[PDB]
């Protein structure tokens, strides 16, 4: 069931402006996506379906077609069940969702990002963990992160609040 | 050794307190012997045809 | 990304670099590019996950130590108005400050660990970062001053990094080679506030509030120090780096506020003797016993010269330096007198709160690992048994709320066998109590059966008083009755069996 939902979302339903006629995914969003929150049985092995994950989360990162913070809302809430489900199955299908992050520190749509980044070490702390390239990268993006937050405009205290990254792991 | 500065205290035997005969052991021993494949091994199914 | 392409692509690239090498044999085609060492550059040596981030965190609060100087003139006599040019940092400061907390209290392990002896998972840290984090500890001296209102109510917050930061040493390869003068700069920031402290005395004898940061920002930091030296058992680089001279000075004057009697020192020590009791296991000179000095081999006498000692300005007698510091014989007659006598509560006396907890933590690390071990084993249960004396000496106050710091600081002097102990101190006090608790009960049992109001808040008090006397005497006691039941299980003891009845 979740392969063929897989492919329901073409690139984000089309994010690009270009037709904006039949939103009615996202209005039959509430009730498909809201299904797959109530369950997390992908959780054992054999999860090939990291495409449909991108799209998903592409799909929160981009909603400029009729926008919508309430019908978007469980889309938020979406990723976030998820991530805390299962994890350290992949390393690509990771890294290109907080790509965007890495790149842009200071994006008011990270939001999704950086909490989904953050709760999943988490959960995890390296524990039955095996890390790759993708930990080497990661100093880097705290890095820039840092800066960003403190010389580039900075923050006030209520979003900075949650920028309090955990950067856990050293070696 | 002990089982007065603890044990007996507490309700508790020693395991072979009336036995005339001492207890007999048995242990692992590496000798490789053949035995018969056993039903519902993970691996190795064996069906007669 | 260019770090986890597909296994399709990687494929492709190695097959397309092995064709390449392959076509590059002929004609001698070979490019070279770059200009580097591999003596040094090639290994993690260059950064270790964190060695590319230490300066440039070093270099933040050194480029933010300079700006608030700035701020400390606004806030001197203003026409600064703030300054608010560089408020960046002011916030990241305000955002970075957990992170330089949860970063250390989990990952201190890996610090402290030698490489020759590893402990837990990862703890083989390279001697620079070891050199780096007393670069940090001798810039936490600069991060925090006799000014500690300028940065606003961040003080419990900044406090709590120097705890994990004074966890974090290793004050053993750091005092071997390298900049060895940090470590002197943190004791001659202890130097300074040794001063502090010395012209706190000064006013608290003429009877002022400019030097409360002493009490909330060193303090508690200092004492952990102390400990943390003491916990690891590291012993040295404490007076062979001749620094303990302050260190003694700060013993003769501590112990002048003892001898001083006032209303103004009374939250100062509880404080005090805590560091007092730190910094007692901490130096490794017996300073109660000057006649042990003939065998020292590491008093301050004999670390270079006799000339190397009087160039400072201290004579040849550094046994005698102190002041007010008597042989230990005459302090155990001291508090034996007391004892006998049963003083009362800090009304009379106050040597509880200042020195008694001082040679708690001392006489442990000489009686059984100095001298006549594998100094006086004897008086250390002489002393178990005065100390439990006089908190009997005590019971019936109503408000003291000392006996609690008292047994806590007196946990390791049980460990003492002293079969005589059990019929000297424990059961006479034991049976006392018994006594009290009984009289109490019966003062409300049969008078709640015998107005009701006035007598039912009558027995809170009492019972508080007993709770807090039970709660005294037990932990003294259950540290000791597991220690010897073996000996009075095998051979069974009719004293033993008293202290079952009244205690059942």
């Amino acid at each position: 069931h979740v392969l063929d939902v897989g492919f329901l979302p073409d690139m984000r339903a089309a994010a690009s402006l270009d037709t904006a006629t039949f939103s009615t995914t996202e209005m039959a969003l509430a009730l498909n996506r809201y299904l797959c929150l109530a369950v997390l049985p992908l959780i054992t092995k054999c999860a090939p379906l990291f495409a449909g994950t991108e799209h998903r989360a592409i799909m929160v990162d981009s909603m400029l077609h009729t926008v919508y913070r309430l019908s978007r809302g469980r889309s938020l809430t979406k990723a976030q069940r998820d991530v805390i489900e299962d994890c350290l199955m992949a390393l690509c299908r990771y890294i290109r969702p907080s790509m965007l992050q890495h790149l842009l520190r200071r994006l008011v749509f990270d939001v999704p990002i950086l909490n989904e980044f953050a709760k999943m070490p988490l959960k995890l702390l390296t524990n039955h963990y095996e890390r790759c390239w993708k930990y080497y990268c990661l100093p880097t993006g705290w890095a820039n992160f840092g800066v960003t937050s403190e010389e580039e405009l900075h923050l006030t205290r209520k979003l900075f609040w949650g920028i309090f990254d955990s950067l856990a792991h050293k070696k | 050794r002990f089982f007065a500065i603890c044990g007996l205290q507490e309700g508790f035997e020693p395991f072979a307190i009336n036995m005339q005969r001492p207890v007999t052991t048995w242990f692992s021993k590496s000798l490789p012997q053949f035995e018969p494949v056993p039903p519902e091994h993970p691996h190795y199914e064996v069906a007669r045809m | 990304p260019y770090d986890t392409l597909t296994a399709k692509e990687k494929a492709r690239d190695r097959e397309k670099a092995q064709e390449l090498l392959k076509f590059l044999q002929m004609n001698g085609y070979a490019v070279t590019r770059g200009l580097k060492d591999m003596e040094l550059d090639t290994s993690s040596i260059e950064k270790r996950f964190a060695f590319g981030f230490l300066q440039q965190l070093l270099r933040w609060m050194d480029i933010s130590q300079e700006f608030i100087a700035h701020l400390e003139a606004v806030v001197s006599s203003g026409r600064v108005e703030k300054s608010p040019h560089e408020q960046e940092i002011k916030f990241f400061a305000k955002i970075l400050l957990p992170l330089i907390n949860q970063y250390f209290t989990n990952h201190c392990l890996y610090f402290l660990s030698t490489p020759a002896k590893v402990l837990g998972s990862g703890g083989h840290a390279s001697n620079k970062e070891k050199e780096m984090i007393t670069s940090l500890f001798c810039k936490l001296a600069a991060l925090v001053r006799h000014r500690v209102s300028l940065f606003g109510t961040d003080a419990p917050a900044v406090v709590n990094c120097l705890h994990i930061l004074a966890r974090s040493l290793d004050a053993r390869t750091v005092m071997k080679s390298g900049p060895e003068i940090v470590k002197a700069g943190l004791r001659s920031f202890f130097e300074s506030a040794s001063e502090d402290i010395e012209k706190m005395v000064e006013n608290l004898r003429l009877g002022g509030q400019n030097l409360t940061y002493t009490t909330v920002a060193l303090l508690p930091v200092l004492t952990t120090l102390f400990q943390h030296i003491a916990q690891h058992q590291f012993g040295d680089d404490v007076i062979l780096d001749d620094v303990q001279v302050s260190c003694y000075r700060t013993l003769c004057s501590i112990y002048s506020l003892g001898t001083t009697k006032n209303t103004y020192v009374e939250k100062l020590r509880p404080a005090l003797g805590e560091c007092l009791a730190r910094l007692a296991a901490a130096m490794p000179v017996a300073f109660l016993e000057p006649q042990l000095n003939e065998y020292n081999a590491c008093s301050v006498y004999t670390t270079k010269s006799p000339r190397e000692r009087a160039i400072l300005g201290l004579p040849n007698s550094v046994e005698e330096m102190c002041p007010d510091i008597p042989v230990l014989d005459r302090l155990m007659a001291d508090i034996g007198g007391l004892a006998e006598s049963g003083a009362r509560y800090t009304e009379m006396p106050h040597v509880i709160e200042i020195t008694l907890p001082m040679l708690c933590s001392y006489l442990p690390r000489w009686w059984e690992r100095g001298p006549e071990a594998p100094v006086t084993s004897d008086h250390l249960n002489s002393l178990l048994g005065n100390i439990l004396r006089i908190i009997v000496n005590n019971l019936g106050i109503d408000e003291a709320t000392w006996m609690k710091r008292l047994a806590v600081f007196a946990q390791p002097i049980v460990s003492r066998a002293r079969p005589e102990l059990l019929h000297s101190h424990f059961i006479p006090t034991i049976g006392r109590l018994r006594k009290r608790a009984g009289k109490v009960v019966a003062e409300e049992e049969q008078l709640r059966l015998e107005e009701a109001e006035e007598g039912e808040l009558l027995v809170r008090d009492e019972f508080s008083v007993l709770c807090r006397d039970l709660y005294a005497l037990y932990p003294l006691l259950i540290r000791y009755v597991d220690n010897n039941r073996a000996h009075w299980l095998t051979e069974p003891n009719a004293n033993a069996e008293e202290l079952f009845r009244m205690v059942g």
